[PDB]
């Protein structure tokens, strides 16, 4: 509602978000990597890390 | 369970749904970039100028939904933190 923390899951989402902002630029290097599966491969890996860290956080949260 | 018992579980469902929304958002983005890959093959080498303009516009709206659902998830975790 104001600001959040520096949790492992927020940092993971951070990296997903920074990657997507680069993609948004549709530069030449983004265009190369879009026609390969390279970009979808990197985003899937970042997505999975986000949801892994998020599960772990909620689990430890229930301890409080 | 410790900060109002029967209701706190009746609030895990909501947190549950927020995570589902984020996951869905991240998948819709990847889906849209796969679709771009196929659109370019369909064009058989002709200019992809118009495809790139459409993708940019659509990706900005997908990115806005993602941020909104990420914001909502943070706010829900925070309350759960001390139900």
């Amino acid at each position: 509602t104001e600001w959040q923390s520096g949790q492992r899951w927020e940092l993971a989402l951070g990296r997903f978000w920074d990657y997507l902002r680069w993609v948004q630029t549709l530069s030449e290097q983004v265009q190369e990597e879009l026609l390969s599966s390279q970009v979808t491969q990197e985003l899937r890996a970042l997505m999975d890390e986000t949801m892994k860290e998020l599960k772990a956080y909620k689990s430890e949260l229930e301890e409080q | 369970t410790p900060v109002a018992e029967e209701t706190r579980a009746r609030l895990s469902k909501e947190l549950q749904a927020a995570q589902a929304r984020l996951g869905a958002d991240m998948e819709d983005v990847c889906g849209r970039l796969v679709q771009y890959r196929g659109e370019v093959q369909a064009m058989l080498g002709q200019s992809t100028e118009e495809l790139r303009v459409r993708l940019a516009s659509h990706l900005r709206k997908l990115r806005k939904r993602l941020l909104r659902d990420a914001d909502d998830l943070q706010k829900r975790l925070a309350v759960y933190q001390a139900g």
